[PDB]
RNA sequence: GGGGGAUGACCCCAGGCGGUAGGGGAGCGUUCCCGAUGCCGAUGAAGGCCGACCCGCGAGGGCGGCUGGAGGUAAGGGAAG
RNA sequence: CAGGUGGAGCCUGGGAGUGAGGGCGCGAGCGAUAACGUCCGCGUCCGAGCGCGGGAACAACCGAGACCGCCAGCUAAGGCC
RNA sequence: ACCGUGAGGGAAAGGUGAAAAGAACCCCGGGAGGGGAGUGAAAUAGAGCCUGAAACCGUGGGCUUACAAGCAGUCACGGCCCCGCAAGGGGUUGUGGCGUGCCUAUUGAAGCAUGAGCCGGCGACUCACGGUCGUGGGCGAGCUUAAGCCGUUGAGGCGGAG
């Protein structure tokens, strides 16, 4: 079986963030934990979360155990954006779009016999 | 055209007349065409710039600004401008001429006699305004609504009993008009209602 | 005669308006009226019959 | 009574598109760009049946004029030996002869230089 | 054992036992017909002068019908001029059966 | 264009068929009306997404599957935002 | 007076567009027996043939007027180490 | 709402489902969010909710690419993958041949002349009354009514001033 959790309206930028993303992608449980614990990134904390949400999904609701899963597929795709006002010189006003992401860790127990 | 059944309360005696030998499908037409324009509605409208409720300002100057060039936002190519062309309201009727009126209602009925889809009748006998008296008096005349009936009389309880057949449409004599003779696909007249008609015409 | 019988003559109608609508059609682009100045203008030419 | 453009615009949109399939980069998913490769992929399809004719026979002739270049000939005679003999058959196209039926392909050479020598 | 024959204005290389797609024929849809054309034999000397006369080969006509569609258009630029063509050439299929010469 | 008298729509026959501004002639499709108290539709409408299939020179029309979940509307004519 | 049946001609009408042309050859004027200059006349091509072949490449020079298809043949200009 | 001292300007923004039956409880989480359970004919109908196109951004797979050069296509062959007995077809592109975007404006543009970031939707030859040709019909030494009056399930007829 597989399972998976996903970070909706996480207030970052999609490209900020896949870089973490693509860190622990097919990579042990146990592995990508020690990874995100020192990836120097605001995205590591969220993503943590995700993967941590998503092995307490395995164990708990599909019957995975927690040695034997692995990050089998991971993403993340770009929520909507929050328009901001960006006053310039000469009275200009920009608009800055404060990015939003939804991260989608997906696990698979390792086919270890 | 000219031999044509009549329901006597005796028997079914036949009735000649002078009809057209031939009909022109395309004057009828023609008058088809005349009828149901002149009672469409002209009620379609829209508001050209003019009548649109924003203001006439000038939106950006016309020169330096570094947009297009635009006056009010009327415009019509301005999305929630007015439109250009669009319908307003208007009269559609037009006066097509009396004879060919005249001509087109008794080439309708030949139609009709040439295919022997026309009955006179007479008094009928299941009247009174109950549809129940009327069906059967139709079914007593092969009129078992085996095909959509013009039924032409200028007596009111023949017409209230028969008008709630769906495939019955009810008229008065003077009314006779042909659009409501090409939809129906039997014609049917008291003698009353036959001879005003025989007077509309000539 | 039924409705669906009914049709006119082959002239008629004619209908068939002319346009100003795509290529193809020929009566295009320009839709009639040429390179031009004052013709190919709205409103027009002052009366020509004149 | 309004007509919106409605579904229309669309579906013609979509046929460009699909015929772009596989075209580089925006010509095949902007509409104007795929449109606009079309024209072009429209005539180059054209001139290149025209001129497909001609590549061939620009092939088929190399061959001839090698093969018969083993009997010692040019192809330049070659065809006028053909042309007397009145085998106005190779169709130069048949020169997969040449390839395949060496004997036979001789035998028309032997012919060739024969009337005309 | 081949030869080399002639249809639609084009010559190609027959042998029994070879379907073939030739310009369009006028015949029914599995009659039999021989183009008592040749230009050469699959075992030499048959070849001389434009068709040799001792031999001929025959092919049923396996039916007829339309190739596939192709699209000839045309757009000459800065001109709003573009056509679009259709195309489906006409094709009868046959089966080379003898070699009678 | 001429025959084929077939008056039809059909055949052989011979010609013409680059093209802007423009002229002319045929059609395709969109919204609405009559056809409709009808017909198609939950055994699935309209719309969407595919298709290497079928008919049309083309504009288009079909057909098949997936989506969709309540409408759609022939032949044949009419009017246009 | 004859040959000439041609997308020839003439008559009456409906609808136009165009009224910025350009290059080349030949005949002149202006210019400097200058200009991809200018202004006429006779032709032509481009314009509208920026479709094809040749000219290395190139609207108008040489060849040649492209309805569609073919992996058939002869050619024109031009070429064949 | 917002903009403007003011006169004044002036928007955007509708749709779960038959019915809230609007998701008790459990797990991860500070929450948001999700995973189960559950409701439902359907939950990519879960409330940023019918349908959900395109641009746009990702994940995965097939073909491909690091001694080549170009309006990006086309015409050939060939490799690799896929569908199908089957011949055949689909995807991809390695080499070879050919190839100066679209519109507009112009004597003349790939043009280093104009316009367009891309996508979706709105966006320009109409109508009335006259007139002039043509055309489909009616009646023809005649043709025709206007306003009105009568009638009428969207029924027509009378009305001859002009
Ligand atoms: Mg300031
Ligand atoms: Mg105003
Ligand atoms: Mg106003
Ligand atoms: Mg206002
Ligand atoms: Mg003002
Ligand atoms: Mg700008
Ligand atoms: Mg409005
Ligand atoms: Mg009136
Ligand atoms: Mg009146
Ligand atoms: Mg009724
Ligand atoms: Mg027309
Ligand atoms: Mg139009
Ligand atoms: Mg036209
Ligand atoms: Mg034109
Ligand atoms: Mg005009
Ligand atoms: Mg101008
Ligand atoms: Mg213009
Ligand atoms: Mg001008
Ligand atoms: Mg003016
Ligand atoms: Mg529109
Ligand atoms: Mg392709
Ligand atoms: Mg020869
Ligand atoms: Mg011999
Ligand atoms: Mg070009
Ligand atoms: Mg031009
Ligand atoms: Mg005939
Ligand atoms: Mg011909
Ligand atoms: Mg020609
Ligand atoms: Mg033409
Ligand atoms: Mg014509
Ligand atoms: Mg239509
Ligand atoms: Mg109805
Ligand atoms: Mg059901
Ligand atoms: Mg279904
Ligand atoms: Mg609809
Ligand atoms: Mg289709
Ligand atoms: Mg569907
Ligand atoms: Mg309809
Ligand atoms: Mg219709
Ligand atoms: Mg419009
Ligand atoms: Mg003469
Ligand atoms: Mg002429
Ligand atoms: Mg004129
Ligand atoms: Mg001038
Ligand atoms: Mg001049
Ligand atoms: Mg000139
Ligand atoms: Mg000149
Ligand atoms: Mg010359
Ligand atoms: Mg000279
Ligand atoms: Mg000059
Ligand atoms: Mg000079
Ligand atoms: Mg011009
Ligand atoms: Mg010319
Ligand atoms: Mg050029
Ligand atoms: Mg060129
Ligand atoms: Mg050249
Ligand atoms: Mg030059
Ligand atoms: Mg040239
Ligand atoms: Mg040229
Ligand atoms: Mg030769
Ligand atoms: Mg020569
Ligand atoms: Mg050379
Ligand atoms: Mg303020
Ligand atoms: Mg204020
Ligand atoms: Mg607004
Ligand atoms: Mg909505
Ligand atoms: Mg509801
Ligand atoms: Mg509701
Ligand atoms: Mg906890
Ligand atoms: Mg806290
Ligand atoms: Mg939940
Ligand atoms: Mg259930
Ligand atoms: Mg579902
Ligand atoms: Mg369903
Ligand atoms: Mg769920
Ligand atoms: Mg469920
Ligand atoms: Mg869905
Ligand atoms: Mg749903
Ligand atoms: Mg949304
Ligand atoms: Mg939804
Ligand atoms: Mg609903
Ligand atoms: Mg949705
Ligand atoms: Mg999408
Ligand atoms: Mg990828
Ligand atoms: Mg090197
Ligand atoms: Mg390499
Ligand atoms: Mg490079
Ligand atoms: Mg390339
Ligand atoms: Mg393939
Ligand atoms: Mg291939
Ligand atoms: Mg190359
Ligand atoms: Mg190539
Ligand atoms: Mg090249
Ligand atoms: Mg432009
Ligand atoms: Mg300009
Ligand atoms: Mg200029
Ligand atoms: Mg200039
Ligand atoms: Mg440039
Ligand atoms: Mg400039
Ligand atoms: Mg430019
Ligand atoms: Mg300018
Ligand atoms: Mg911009
Ligand atoms: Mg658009
Ligand atoms: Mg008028
Ligand atoms: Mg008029
Ligand atoms: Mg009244």
């Amino acid at each position: 079986m597989e399972a998976k959790a996903i970070a909706r309206y996480v207030r970052i930028s999609p490209r900020k963030v896949r870089l973490v993303v693509d860190l622990i992608r097919g990579k042990s449980l146990e592995e990508a934990r020690n990874i995100l614990r020192y990836t120097n990134k605001r995205g590591a904390y969220f993503v943590a979360k995700v993967l941590e949400s998503a092995a307490a999904n395995a164990v708990n609701n599909h019957d995975m155990l927690e040695d034997r899963l692995y990050v089998k597929a991971a993403y993340v795709d770009e929520g909507p954006a929050l328009k901001r006002v960006l006053p310039r010189a000469r009275g200009r006003a920009d608009i800055i779009k404060k990015r939003t992401s939804h991260i989608t860790v997906i696990l698979g127990e390792k086919h270890g016999k | 055209v000219y031999q044509i059944p009549v329901l006597s309360p005796s028997g079914r005696r036949e009735l000649a007349a002078d009809l057209p030998a031939e009909i022109n499908p395309h004057l009828l037409w023609e008058v088809v065409r005349w009828q149901l324009a002149k009672r469409r509605r002209g009620t379609a409208s829209t508001k050209t710039r003019g009548e649109v409720a924003y203001s006439g300002r000038k939106i950006w100057p016309q020169k330096h600004t570094g947009r297009a060039r635009h006056g009010d936002i009327g415009a019509p190519i301005f999305v929630g401008g007015g439109v250009v062309f669009g319908p307003k309201p208007r009269d559609y009727s037009y006066t097509l001429p009396k004879k060919v009126r005249k001509k087109g209602l008794a080439m309708a009925v030949a139609d009709r006699a040439r295919e022997g889809k026309l009955l006179l009748v007479e008094a009928f006998a299941g009247v009174n305004g109950k549809t129940k008296e009327f069906l059967a008096w139709a079914k007593e005349a092969g009129l078992d609504g085996s095909e959509s009936v013009l039924l032409v009389t200028g007596n009111e309880l023949v017409r209230r009993a028969a008008r709630n057949l769906p495939w019955v449409v009810t008229l008065a004599p003077e009314g006779l008009n042909v659009y409501d003779i090409v939809r129906t696909e039997r014609l049917v007249m008291d003698l009353d209602a036959w001879e005003v008609f025989q007077n509309r015409i000539g | 005669m039924k409705l669906s019988d009914l049709r006119p003559n082959p002239g008629a109608n004619k209908r068939r308006k002319r346009v100003g609508r795509g290529p193809g059609s020929g009566h295009g682009k320009t839709a009639t009226r040429g390179h031009k100045g004052q013709k190919s203008r709205s409103g027009g030419l002052k009366d020509p019959r004149r | 009574p309004r007509a919106k453009t409605g579904v229309v615009r669309r579906r013609k949109h979509k046929k460009i598109l699909k015929l772009a399939k596989g075209y580089w980069g925006l010509r095949s998913k902007s509409f104007r760009k795929a449109r606009e490769t079309l024209f072009a992929a429209g005539n180059y399809a054209y001139a290149h049946r025209k001129r497909r004719k001609r590549d061939f026979r620009r092939l088929w002739i190399v061959r001839i004029n090698a093969a018969c270049r083993q009997h010692g000939l040019n192809y330049s005679t070659f065809i006028h030996g053909l042309k007397k003999a009145g085998i106005e058959v190779d169709r130069k196209n048949l020169a997969d002869l040449a390839v395949r039926e060496p004997q036979v392909f001789a035998e028309l050479v032997e012919r060739a230089k024969a009337a005309q020598g | 054992m081949f030869a080399i024959v002639k249809t639609g204005g084009k010559q190609y290389r027959v042998e029994p036992g070879l379907k073939l797609r030739v310009e369009k024929l006028d015949a029914e849809p599995g009659a039999t017909v021989e183009l008592p054309v040749l230009l050469l034999g699959g075992e030499k000397t048959v070849v001389g002068t434009p068709v040799v006369e001792g031999a001929s080969v025959v092919a049923e006509v396996l039916g007829h019908g339309r190739g596939k569609k192709i699209l000839v258009s045309k757009f000459k630029a800065k001109v709003q001029y573009r056509r679009k063509k259709g195309h489906r050439q006409p094709y009868t299929e046959l089966l080379i059966k003898e070699i009678r010469g």
